[PDB]
RNA sequence: AACGAGACUCUGGCAUGCUAACUAGUUACGCGACCCCCGAGCGGUCGGCGUCCCCCAACUUCUUAGAGGGACAAGUGGCGUUCAGCCACCCGAGAUUGAGCAAUAACAGGUCUGUGAUGCCCUUAGAUGUCGGGGCUGCACGCGCGCUACACUGACUGGCUCAGCGUGUGCCUACCCUACGCCGGCAGGCGCGGGUAACCCGUUGAACCCCAUUCGUGAUGGGGAUCGGGGAUUGCAAUUAUU
């Protein structure tokens, strides 16, 4: 035990050190189930230890993986932005920088008024999906006069 | 569950004990061998049907009258 | 007289219709007949199909 | 003499067939023993028949199963059948008369269906449903 | 010189099958010919089913049409010569015949 | 020999009966000693056939029971089992008696039937009092484990042990008392 | 002591075993990241999983020889969930078959035949039944 | 469009998109009142 | 006296009796071959395991499918204007298997958008008889048939072991079902064989279920809607997203 400390943050996002290391991490955006145990298998942790019983220096080499997935050696195949429109790299973006990653791919589609970008802004459906039965969000309707 | 005989059943075993009364008896598998030389029916599941009437109608004859 | 006077038909409902009265709709392609679903009630018992169940 | 018998058990589509020979008490279903048939939950189902004659009953003979079609738990029954009737068999051809009233009276005491077979099969679906009897739902309004 | 030669048969309707093939049996036993007994293969079903509407209207009623085909197989350890006279009697009924030089 | 069958474990032949209305209903003993509650018997087919089926393979098809159990009596099969195991732990008992007291606690012997919010009261018969105890206890099992760190196999067994002195704790035994105090409200 | 003599489980666990002793297994470099099939949701919660799947293709192997790619894929074919609609039967990776019967031929046990597929050697044969003996003498009995 | 021509100067931000995505074939809708029939209480009797 | 009912036709459950099979099997041996010594006992005649392989061996129990057989309220006990019938039980594979077909007389029921079935009316070269693009999918809202779930009688990761009914190279019309080897995480790609089918895919290695592991009553490792980025395959063409 150590009484040791059991709430912790990591990429400013807080973490608690309470569940198995492998579904802790999964509190940051970006980082799934798949994607957390194949970092923490490259970091040569074991998965059977509480997330507050990591030491300083292993959470250290934790996030210093999540931040370069290429230089150990994680596949172009695994990563969530792939050939980036504006300048051609492969990357995994995480925390506050998908949120501003998705931002910029709305602007990008309403800036040449493309349907997508249409469809965003008036605030309906935006893949094939039919609107006369489902997606209901307003009020009822009475029919007198 | 129903188990009455209709007229065709009926009819046909009272026409065969009117004519072959000295032929017949109280085993059903002897009248069974009876009733298909004796007589031109169409069914297997027809001839099993008059033959168990006919071996009801000897043992009432047995005992007294039958009307018909 | 016309150079382009028709549009491909090597696939769907553009390609194939019934041998006996020339429509689209509900047609059977089982076994090789090629029939309309009413043209082959009307003719079952001559192509040698019954109903037994 | 070479003295041995062929019969089978079923149960819905499963068919199972024992041979057995004069030997020592062997027992074998597919090749492996009948301690090692996998649904072990119903180990005590194909361990009956031994177990209510007693093993002096099968020391004479060498019995070999095969199994083919049903599923898990219908060909345990298969089985079962099988291994129950051919001891019966055996024992009419080759022995005493009076000794076969002693093995079939046992079993059918304890169990029928260790020697008659279950004559039930599926029903077929009809249209107007999803099967032979359920109808899908009726509306008005 | 003689061949094993080979004869299969095919209809929908079975009982005048029965008797083109007892036929053919009967001709080869008595020529001695040495004919080996006829091979029933499995019997095959056609099936189609259909709405009984022309139009669509009405509770949802279906049709159940099928077809069936029965095919047999006999053997024979004869001359060439003489296959051809005794598959040439009693066949006619709408039955089909074909046969094949060597398969045995 | 071959004349006792221990049911896997558990002997038969010391078990007692002590409703003298019941002993025809509860199949226990002799010809319904078996080694396992699973046989594919066609006891459906007549009106009291019912009657001759081991009183813990009903048990076991009365537990298959909820929508996304159907069919399932392998599972079936082992919770009767670790149940039986638990109960004779803590009671250091035979678990046939166990389950044999709690069918003769649960089974209501007055109810009041419906004729027009108006009822009227009336007996019931042994075949039904057999029936409804066992639908009853299965209930009570069945509620109390649906979130719970208890397993089912823990539950059967705590509300056996409670139907089988009477306590009021178990659901089977809180149901017979509601159903025997409205129908003396309709005589 | 024959392959059809002892319980199968664990002679999957002491052949396993038996190859990761050797030294001789060679493994693929992605044998860490891959999702081993089409219908899993996570990859295998054992880092020694490749050693096991070579230890269950062996016995495979034994009991139903002239086997392939394709019907191995078949052999580890399973239930897929699709979200909100129904579910199918969907079959195992075709590249992991093929390294771990081509890493099966490395150490001798296993040739590819005359038609098609591929068998045991009888050094794999001799291998198979030397474990089983020591699978049923750790019983004692 | 399926009746008209709708013209588009092209910004090179649209590179590899296709022409039809610039010029859409239907209005955008915006409601009226319900009319008969639309609810089942909404029944007429002379 | 006639039609409907019933009979009738197909189907399910029984035959160690009949006919008889290299496009179906079993048993056995002239035997032959690999592996194990666990076995009286050796590394064997003799034992164990086999979808390992010949038979110019014997045969039809298991598979196929032709002919016949079998069940009648027939036997025994009660109840019945002692008739017609009804209830229980013995013996038995079996004492209600499930479908198809179906009368007289009707309806302002549906269908002219199934038809070279069809009357009358309309239109007929600025056509109501062919190509290019769009729509049938548009969304404040009311209703009908359904799929997935709210978890521990569970979800996830490994291991083991069982079906039945069918379809298959398109005859204008241009496409079929797939073993085996190699490349790729995957979807997929290349090479090279069999099948017009009891012959090849195929002993159709199906799912739930079964055995072992991890989670711990938390909208949680229950649930998977909504939405961003990248890669294949069909096609003449995929944006309003084919899969």
């Amino acid at each position: 035990p150590e009484k040791f400390q059991h709430i912790l943050r990591v990429l400013n996002t807080n973490i608690d050190g309470r569940r198995k290391i492998a579904f802790a991490i999964t509190a940051i955006k970006g980082v799934g189930r798949r994607y957390a145990h194949v970092v923490l298998r490259k970091a040569d942790i074991d998965l059977t230890k509480r997330a507050g019983e990591l030491t300083e220096d292993e959470v250290e080499r934790v996030i210093t993986i999540m931040q370069n997935p290429r230089q150990y050696k994680i596949p172009d195949w695994f990563l969530n932005r792939q050939k980036d429109v504006k300048d051609g790299k492969y990357s995994q973006v995480l925390a506050n920088g998908l949120d501003n990653k998705l931002r910029e791919d709305l602007e990008r589609l309403k800036k040449i008024r493309a349907h997508r970008g249409l469809r965003h802004f008036w605030g309906l459906r935006v893949r094939g999906q039919h609107t006369k039965t489902t997606g209901r969000r307003g009020r009822t309707v009475g029919v007198s006069k | 569950m129903g188990r009455v005989r209709t007229k065709t059943v009926k009819k046909a075993a009272r026409v065969i004990i009117e004519k072959y009364y000295t032929r017949l008896g109280n085993d059903f598998h002897t009248n069974k061998r009876v009733c298909e030389e004796i007589a031109i029916i169409p069914s297997k599941k027809l001839r099993n049907k008059i033959a168990g009437y006919v071996t009801h109608l000897m043992k009432r004859i047995q005992r007294g009258p039958v009307r018909g | 007289q016309q150079l382009y006077w028709s549009h491909p038909r090597k696939f769907g409902q553009g390609s194939r219709s019934c041998r006996v009265c020339s429509n689209r709709h509900g047609l059977i392609r089982k076994y090789g007949l090629n029939m309309c679903r009413q043209c082959f009630r009307q003719y079952a018992k001559d192509i040698g199909f019954i109903k037994l169940d | 003499p070479l003295q041995s018998v062929q019969v089978f058990g079923r149960k819905k589509t499963a068919t199972a067939v024992a041979h057995c020979k004069r030997g020592n008490g062997l027992i074998k279903v597919n090749g492996r023993p009948l301690e090692m048939i996998e649904p072990r939950t119903l180990q005590y189902k194909l361990l009956e028949p031994v177990l209510l004659l007693g093993k002096e009953r099968f020391a004479g003979v060498d019995i070999r199963v095969r199994v083919k079609g049903g599923g898990h738990v219908a060909q345990i029954y298969a089985i079962r059948q099988s291994i129950s009737k051919a001891l019966v068999a055996y024992y009419q051809k080759y022995v005493d008369e009076a000794s076969k009233k002693e093995i079939k009276d046992i079993l059918i005491q304890y169990d029928r269906t260790l020697l008659v077979a279950d004559p039930r099969r599926c029903e077929s679906k009809k249209f107007g449903g999803p099967g032979a009897r359920a109808r899908y739902q009726k509306s008005y309004r | 010189a003689i061949h094993r030669i080979r004869i299969t048969l095919t209809s929908r309707n079975v009982k005048s099958l029965e008797k083109v093939c007892a036929d053919l049996i009967r001709g080869a036993k008595e020529k001695n010919l040495k004919v080996k007994g006829p091979v029933r293969m499995p019997t095959k079903t056609l099936r189609i089913t259909t709405r009984k509407t022309p139009c669509g209207e009405g509770s949802k009623t279906w049709d159940r049409f099928q077809m069936r085909i029965h095919k047999r197989l006999i053997d024979l350890h004869s001359p060439s010569e003489i296959v051809k006279q005794i598959t040439s009697i009693s066949i006619e009924p709408g039955v089909e015949v074909e046969v094949t030089i060597a398969d045995a | 020999t071959p004349d006792i069958k221990l049911f896997g474990k558990w002997s038969t032949d010391d078990v007692q009966i002590n409703d003298i209305s019941l002993q025809d209903y509860i199949a226990v003993k002799e010809k319904y000693a078996k080694y396992l509650p699973h046989s594919a018997g066609r006891y459906a087919a007549k009106r009291f056939r019912k009657a001759q089926c081991p009183i813990v393979e009903r048990l076991t098809n009365s537990m298959m029971m909820h929508g996304r159990n159907n069919g399932k009596k392998l599972m079936t099969v082992r919770i009767v089992k670790h149940a039986f195991e638990i109960i004779h732990l803590l009671t250091g008992e035979n678990p046939l008696q166990v389950l044999v007291n709690a069918i003769i606690n649960s089974g209501p012997r007055e109810d009041s039937t419906r004729i027009g919010v108006r009822r009227q009261a009336v007996d019931v018969s042994p075949l039904r009092r057999v029936n409804q105890a066992i639908w009853l206890l299965c209930t009570g099992a069945r509620e109390a484990a649906f979130r719970n760190i208890k397993t089912i196999a823990e539950c059967l067994a705590d509300e056996l042990i409670n139907a089988a002195k009477g306590s009021s704790n178990s659901y089977a035994i809180k149901k017979k008392d509601e159903l025997e105090r409205v129908a003396k409200s309709n005589r | 002591v024959t392959v059809k003599d002892v319980n199968q489980q664990e002679f999957v666990r002491a052949l396993a075993a038996f190859l990761k002793k050797s030294g001789k297994l060679k493994v693929p470099e992605w044998v860490d990241t891959v999702k081993l099939a089409k219908h899993k949701e996570l990859a295998p919660y054992d880092e020694n999983w490749f050693y096991t799947r070579a230890a269950s293709t062996a016995r495979h192997l034994y009991l139903r020889g002239g086997a392939g790619v394709g019907s191995m894929t078949k052999i580890y074919g399973g239930r897929q969930r699709n979200g909100v609609m129904p579910s199918h039967f969907s079959r195992g990776s075709k590249s992991v078959a093929r390294r771990v019967l081509q890493a099966l031929e490395g150490l001798k046990m296993v040739e590819k035949d005359q038609d098609w597929g591929r068998k045991l050697t009888p050094q794999g044969q001799r291998d198979l039944d030397r474990i089983a003996g020591q699978v049923a003498a750790a019983k004692k009995k | 469009n399926g009746k008209t021509f709708n013209q588009v100067e092209i910004k090179p931000e649209m590179i590899g998109h296709y022409l039809g995505e610039f010029s859409i074939t239907y209005k955008p809708v915006k409601h009226g009142r319900p009319g008969i029939g639309a609810t089942h209480s909404s029944r007429f009797i002379p």
